[PDB]
RNA sequence: GCGGUAGUAGCAUGCUAGGGAGCAG
RNA sequence: UGACUGCUCCCUAGCAUGCUACUACCG
């Protein structure tokens, strides 16, 4: 906290990797022997010789990810279009990336247009298409870091609020793991730069045997090892017209923070009834028994969402910390005091503050998050109910003493304040007291910044429990954003769910004997996806008749609103499957001689067949 | 992992396990050589070893197949399957295999600890990748052998021409002279640092090397044993004599460095190699300087066989060839640096075969065949792959270092593949032409060797000196010294006045140590100094043993003085054939 | 499948009987026969079945040990390609100005962000705009990071030759104005 | 007379592996 | 040029378990 201060003084040209001459058979190298952070100070290498015979597979990998020898052997660049700081341009050209347009589905625009559909007054119109850019708009989209700003905290409040949030984080288990114990899927992706001048990631995960592995994954509990991420643009649907962007994070970063993280986070993913519900399936009546958890006992019960502008651009560095820390608490066997700093030190050199590839130049990055690493959605869960937690602090201690009716309560806010402002060290029976009230009055459910909350109405209404002002405050103060009040949402009727969780409406409809949530989207989503699509073998139904089929699966719910159209969708798409169908068999039938059959693939256009997906029985 | 065997050339995924060098061996080829031999080990993409935890067994015959390790009858599974049967090893590709009848022969040279003469017998009968294997795996041994002595602990230094130096315990003293190079490395801290190349004299120890080192403290002197790389090229090529003369180009005129030397080109432009079968002092120096000119637009290569052989290699060529034409190969021992040191465009390059820039030509040179093996010719033959080249040398000459041999001596049928293809159907070429020397070489080496096609050129006045003494022998150590040569050096210097300036053959490089500490001479080394010799030479005793005196180690050391030639009869020598002047002494 | 150990013996034992039930003789011989022909066929079943198996077995084997051979030959070659990138990469390092720079430090370690500027040879700039552009490299020569800088040549977005007569107020809305400037260091390196 | 065992065929259930596709943060 | 997770549908191959069936052996 103090370091983040003090180093606002100190020239932008000091920070970073720190270099220095090595031989390697006479020849001379230049790498990375330490790194200076803006939070952490100088950190040296442990292991590091300067003479050295001819060296080996993991070595090779270390020094082509370090960016000191792609910095080094480059021209300098000047860049006047963003105000990031610039180090150096990789080859004697600029790359101009652009984004192409949709492919349009006709046959599928006039089957449905034939049915009535696309009227003008309608309540159903599309209004998601494939976003075209020009030019300059990668860089445009990188120039959006100027919106991180070096913050200071309330140390005090943050001590006990991260106490809290580790009581949150308490159900589960963790630690390390070896090399054979890692679970991957779809190795065929990308593994970042320089790597992918060379294959994909299959290559390295069966070039490297498994104590390569290893020493590689305790190498880095000694040592810093930086390396470069790179930006691409996205070719997805959407309803704005603004450019997106990921971030490709380097193998050699992966690889390591899948051994240190995997455990937990596979331990987070398979638990039912918790706060954080990543994992949890929506189907066979998922979304139901979610919002029955969230409802828990409340008195007086509200429902209420908000919204985080720029959520990723404008996250304070401390933030990030704080989450790493709390994931990193497991820990506390497999590991000693230093390799848990040094691998703080290494995610934080890696995923926080490096350097990054747009266009063919190499960047700063000022800070915040790098959506594109091993553990962001569980990290952006711990801030969202870090946040919460310290609006609720704050609304309880700015309260009047002297009119709280209640006793409890003014005891309760008594022994905050010393807990806070008089105590040093900590304190767990508040922390518990605490815990309690909090998940008694305050309930919560969160999936990576997105979040419903059940809370006491008189309470917040006497300013107990925080409200949406608390959260519009503490998000100008600590988060360096105004928060519009209309992106907000408040229900006061139960009986109807949340008014949007993960982009979907909730209904309550009557099945069976007893009445249950279901979930619907959007019918423009639906018939965007539809009528556009990305490749062009995409656009003969025939080929693919799984995609309408995954498509009505989505779309089935909208058959008991009580508005006409949204089931209309669902009928057309079962009609579309039905003659798709139709036509592949005499498609096949007239040109050759190959007779087909309909045995079991009627299923497919009658609406059984998608009812009991919503039905609580596990299959499959 | 994968490759071709070493007889049917099919693919494989076997390594033989029980031979040095691992060969690649044919599924076929690998059960053969493991029923036939006691080599039971055999390597794959994994080992063919149990891997049941607590077992140890290396057998290849024993082990059974279960799941997907490889289990021992001990530990086999209810579901085994036995390794070794059908006459055929369990490995990639088994039924693309042919097999071959050439596995006793194999066997043989796999099986030969090189002992005795019918190990270099078979090693040059048979065919060409087992002559390969064969060179390969001599040289391996040998290499091993010399590996197998000891560090020399030294921690300080009297002067220069004076060393205090100690092997190891249970070591014995290393060979002597250069052809078995001191070249060691020191430690200060924590790595090594550089000492010198040398070579010792005696024990005093004269330096006989060329740098002088701040020498005292930690110092490792120690016989450098070098990792073989394996070969890629065979020892020759099957020459096809051309009718068109591509690339080489006959000038509008005569570059008459040497007369015969037209003739030299016009036999050695058509076929795929050539030899220069030079007696000493015969033409075998510039006759290639002669081609330098007359085939100027042709890219010509020089090479020999030993660093120490460059004389005739680097003199005459910047001497009379253009300064620019010439270059130098030289890495950085010492040596002659003349020319262009990284120049990689260039007609003329001269080095040895140690260390070149990787490049293909169209004429090459080749020096000291006598001393060459299939080994060196494979690699000259594998860095530069030319269109004509000569092997300059010949058979009447000194064999390489085989010390591996002690009971029988290596012949001239014997030293290379090369050396005896020029003995079984001729030379390439036939000189007769002696540069400068007296008709006593003519003589002796004629009725020896050279069929004498060579005769008279300069006059025999009868100079030189043999006499009737016989000598006495004694053994030390490795090296021996001789009291009929510490009193007769004085005895044969009692009143004969021209051979005081001689030069001093040493078969026994001791007694020529203690030679130059008693009276004095010059040492002379016996393979590695052709070229060196001066014009008065004496041949000395030093010997009677098998170790010198067969045939070929003479044959040279006759020509080494000019006129002057004292040549004394040591012992079973070829006294009955010639006409020698003789003095007696009191 | 048709030559296995057992087979000659079951065979020769299915013929035998039933030529004995084609000679019409009593029931004994043909309860012999079931019997002996029962006990034949279930000593066939495991060596009919186990071989199979075995097969199999040794087929699986095959394909591991390919795959992974093939495996080792795509990290050797993966393994040169690093090798040649880096050696590649070194020779540009300008070693002298590199070396002076280095010495002055008082322990051998510099950040990385102070090396190309301090030790590059060509410099590139990008330009949004025309205002921009009058502010920043006006002229042929202009100052930046302390040094002294000449334009060698300017670029557009399209990557085609522009020449500075035409940089004007008045004829810049015709240019694709991304535009990319290239200098060399003036008296120093390049 | 009943049971056990050994193969063979059809059917059902849950995992692992491979491929194609859909949605969400 | 194509990031990290979660869930779901379809097709094929193998393994394990269970149900039924057909022969044969044994008591
Ligand atoms: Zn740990
Ligand atoms: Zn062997
Ligand atoms: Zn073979
Ligand atoms: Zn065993």
């Amino acid at each position: 906290n103090f370091n983040v201060l003090f180093s606002t003084v100190f020239p932008p040209t000091s920070f970073g990797p720190l270099v220095r001459k090595i031989f390697v058979d006479g020849v001379p190298f230049v790498v990375s022997t330490g790194y200076h952070f803006r939070e952490l100070g100088v950190v040296h290498n442990q292991d590091v010789n300067l003479h050295s015979s001819r060296l080996s597979f993991k070595e090779l990998l270390v020094y082509a990810a370090d960016p000191a020898m792609h910095a080094a052997s480059g021209n300098l660049l000047l860049d006047k279009r963003t105000t990031c700081f610039s180090v150096a341009a990789l080859t004697n050209n600029v790359a101009f990336q652009t984004v192409k347009p949709g492919n349009f589905n006709k046959d599928f625009y006039d089957f449905a247009v034939s049915k009535g559909f696309f009227k003008e007054g309608s309540s159903v119109e599309l209004k998601h298409f494939f976003f075209a850019q020009d030019g300059n708009a990668a860089i445009s989209d990188y120039d959006y870091y100027r919106y991180n700003l070096p913050t200071m905290c309330d140390i005090r409040q943050l001590l006990f609020v991260v106490e809290v949030v580790d009581k949150y984080f308490d159900c589960y288990d963790g630690g390390c793991i070896n090399a054979n114990q890692v679970i991957v899927n779809n190795l065929d992706k990308s593994a970042g730069f320089p790597f992918n001048k060379w294959g994909k990631a299959r290559l390295y995960y069966d070039s490297m045997s498994y104590e390569d592995q290893d020493a590689l994954f305790a190498y880095t509990k000694r040592n810093v090892i930086p390396t470069i991420t790179q930006m691409n643009l996205k070719y997805a649907i959407s309803a704005k017209n603004r450019a997106r962007t990921v971030a490709g994070v380097s193998i050699c970063s992966t690889m390591t923070n899948r051994q240190f993280h995997q455990k937990l986070l596979k331990s987070i993913a398979a638990t039912r009834g918790a706060t954080v519900v990543i994992g949890t399936s929506k189907f066979y009546g998922g979304w139901h028994n979610m919002l029955k958890t969230v409802y828990s006992d409340v008195e007086n019960p509200h429902l209420m969402g908000w919204d985080y502008p720029k959520c990723d651009r404008a996250m304070p560095n401390m933030l990030r910390i704080m989450a790493s820390l709390v994931l990193a608490r497991k820990h506390t066997t497999c590991c000693s005091l230093s390799h848990r700093f040094y691998r703080l030190a290494n995610e934080c050199a890696q995923v926080l503050s490096e350097m990054v590839m747009c266009g063919g130049s190499l960047y700063v990055k000022p800070g915040g998050t790098s959506s594109g690493d091993a553990t962001t959605a569980y990290a952006n869960s711990v801030f969202n109910i870090c946040q919460a937690v310290t609006a609720n602090v704050n609304a309880l201690l700015s309260t009047d003493g002297n009119k709280i009716a209640d006793k409890y309560v003014r005891n309760l806010q008594h022994r905050l304040y010393e807990c806070l402002y008089r105590n040093r060290d900590v304190d767990t029976d508040f922390v518990n007291e605490f815990y309690a009230y909090l998940r008694k009055h305050f309930s919560m459910m969160i999936l990576s910044d997105d979040a419903v909350v059940c809370f006491n109405s008189t309470y917040a209404s006497q300013g107990l429990v925080a409200s949406i002002k608390n959260f519009k405050s503490v998000l100008y103060y600590q988060n360096n954003v105004f928060m519009s009040e209309a992106k907000c949402w408040t229900e006061t009727d139960l009986t109807k769910g949340p008014h949007e969780f993960c982009s979907q409406h909730t209904m309550l409809v009557k099945q069976g004997d007893d009445y249950v949530y279901l979930p619907y989207p959007d019918p423009s989503r639906i018939l965007g996806a539809g009528c556009f699509v990305d490749d062009i073998v995409k656009t003969d139904g025939t080929l693919m008749i799984e995609r309408f089929v995954s498509l009505a699966i989505d779309a089935y719910p909208l058959t008991k609103h009580p508005n006409q159209e949204y089931a209309d969708v669902f009928h057309l798409y079962l009609q579309y499957i039905r003659k798709l169908h139709d036509e592949l068999t005499g498609h096949m039938l007239d040109m050759y001689s190959v007779m087909l059959t309909n045995d079991n693939t009627s299923r497919y256009w009658e609406p059984e067949f998608y009812e009991a997906m919503y039905t609580p029985h596990t299959v499959l | 992992a994968v490759g071709a065997c070493v007889l049917c050339n099919s693919q494989t995924s076997l390594r033989c396990g029980a031979c040095i060098r691992r060969p690649f061996l044919c599924c076929k080829c690998c059960y053969d050589h493991v029923i036939s031999t006691s080599h039971k080990l055999v390597l794959s993409v994994n080992p063919y070893v149990c891997n049941a935890p607590g077992c140890d067994v290396t057998d290849v015959t024993q082990l059974y197949l279960g799941g997907m390790s490889y289990y021992c009858k001990s530990h086999k599974p209810p579901i085994s399957f036995p390794l070794c049967a059908n006459g055929q090893v369990f490995g990639l590709y088994k039924n693309t295999c042919v097999g071959s009848d050439n596995v006793t022969d194999f066997n043989a040279i796999a099986t030969c600890d090189w002992t005795n003469a019918g190990d270099y017998i078979l090693a040059n009968t048979c065919t060409e990748r087992l002559k390969l294997f064969a060179a390969e795996t001599l040289k391996a041994t040998e290499e091993t052998f010399k590996l197998s002595y000891g560090i020399a602990t030294v921690r300080e230094v009297l002067s220069d021409r004076e060393l205090h130096l100690s092997w190891e315990v249970g070591k014995p003293r290393p060979p002597l002279n250069r052809n078995y190079v001191f070249t060691g490395y020191r430690v200060t801290k924590n790595s090594k640092v550089q000492i010198g190349e040398y070579t010792f004299e005696k024990g005093a120890v004269v330096y006989r090397g060329t740098t002088t080192y701040k020498l005292n403290v930690g110092d490792y002197f120690v016989l450098t044993s070098h990792t073989v790389m394996p070969l890629s090229a065979p020892t020759l090529v099957p020459q096809e004599h051309y009718v068109r003369i591509t690339g080489l180009y006959p000038t509008l005129n005569i570059s008459d460095e040497f007369s015969s030397n037209v003739a030299n080109y016009q036999k050695v432009g058509m076929q795929k190699y050539s030899t220069l079968q030079g007696p000493p002092g015969t033409g075998k120096s510039h006759f290639a300087i002669g081609l330098a000119l007359y085939y100027p637009s042709a890219r010509i290569v020089y090479t020999a066989c030993s660093h120490a052989a460059v004389d005739a290699l680097c003199e005459k060529a910047l001497k009379y060839l253009p300064i620019d034409k010439c270059s130098r190969i030289i890495p950085a021992v010492e040596c002659f640096d003349k020319f262009k040191v990284n120049s990689t465009l260039e007609q003329y390059v001269f080095c040895t075969v140690n260390a070149l820039p990787e490049t293909t030509a169209d004429i090459v040179v080749f020096d000291e065949i006598s001393m060459a093996t299939n080994y060196d010719l494979s690699v000259v033959n594998a860095r530069l792959r030319a269109k004509h080249y000569v092997y300059i040398g010949d058979p009447a000459q000194l064999p390489a270092p085989r010390t591996l041999l002690t009971k029988g001596t290596l012949e001239p049928e014997y030293f290379n593949s090369v050396c005896r293809l020029m003995k079984t159907i001729g030379p390439d070429m036939f000189l007769g032409t002696c540069r400068r020397c007296p008709a006593e070489i003519v003589d002796t080496v004629s009725a020896l060797v050279y069929d004498n096609k060579l005769k008279a050129h300069k006059d025999k006045s009868a100079q030189c000196f043999k006499m009737f003494y016989k000598g006495v022998i004694t053994h030390d150590v490795s090296s021996a010294i001789n009291r009929p040569q510490i009193g007769v050096v004085r005895e044969f210097l009692t009143r004969n006045p021209a051979w005081r300036k001689a030069v001093f053959i040493s078969p026994y490089n001791s007694q020529n140590a203690v030679a130059s500490k008693i009276l004095g001479l010059p040492t002379q080394t016996v393979d590695s100094s052709q070229g060196s010799e001066y014009d008065y030479v004496i041949f000395t005793q030093t010997t009677e043993t098998a170790h010198s005196c067969n045939v070929n180690r003479f044959n040279v050391a006759i020509t080494r003085a000019k006129v002057g030639i004292l040549c004394i009869m040591s012992d079973r020598d070829l006294y009955d054939k010639l006409q020698f002047t003789s003095l007696e002494i009191p | 499948f048709s030559s296995l150990p057992s087979y000659a013996a079951f065979a020769t034992a299915q013929e035998a009987y039933e030529q004995a039930v084609a000679n019409g003789d009593s029931e004994v011989v043909l309860k012999k026969l079931k019997k002996s022909l029962n006990v034949a066929k279930s000593e066939f079943d495991r060596d009919a079945a186990m071989q199979r198996k075995l097969e199999k077995m040794a087929d699986q084997a095959m394909t591991q040990m390919y795959k992974q051979a093939r495996s080792e030959d795509k990290r050797a070659k993966v393994t040169s390609a690093m090798q040649t990138m880096l050696f590649t990469m070194l020779r540009k390092l300008d070693n002298d100005a590199l070396n002076n720079i280095i010495n002055n430090a008082r322990d051998g370690c510099v950040p990385l962000n102070i090396i190309p500027l301090t030790t590059a040879a060509k410099l590139m700039v990008v330009i949004p705009d025309y205002n921009t552009y009058k502010n920043t490299c006006d002229g042929t020569t202009f100052t930046y990071a302390s040094a002294l800088w000449e334009i060698q040549q300017v670029v557009d977005a399209d990557s085609k030759i522009v020449q500075l007569s035409e940089i004007s107020m008045d004829n810049s809305p015709n240019l694709a104005w991304p535009l990319i400037v290239t200098a060399l260091r003036a008296n120093s390196a390049v």
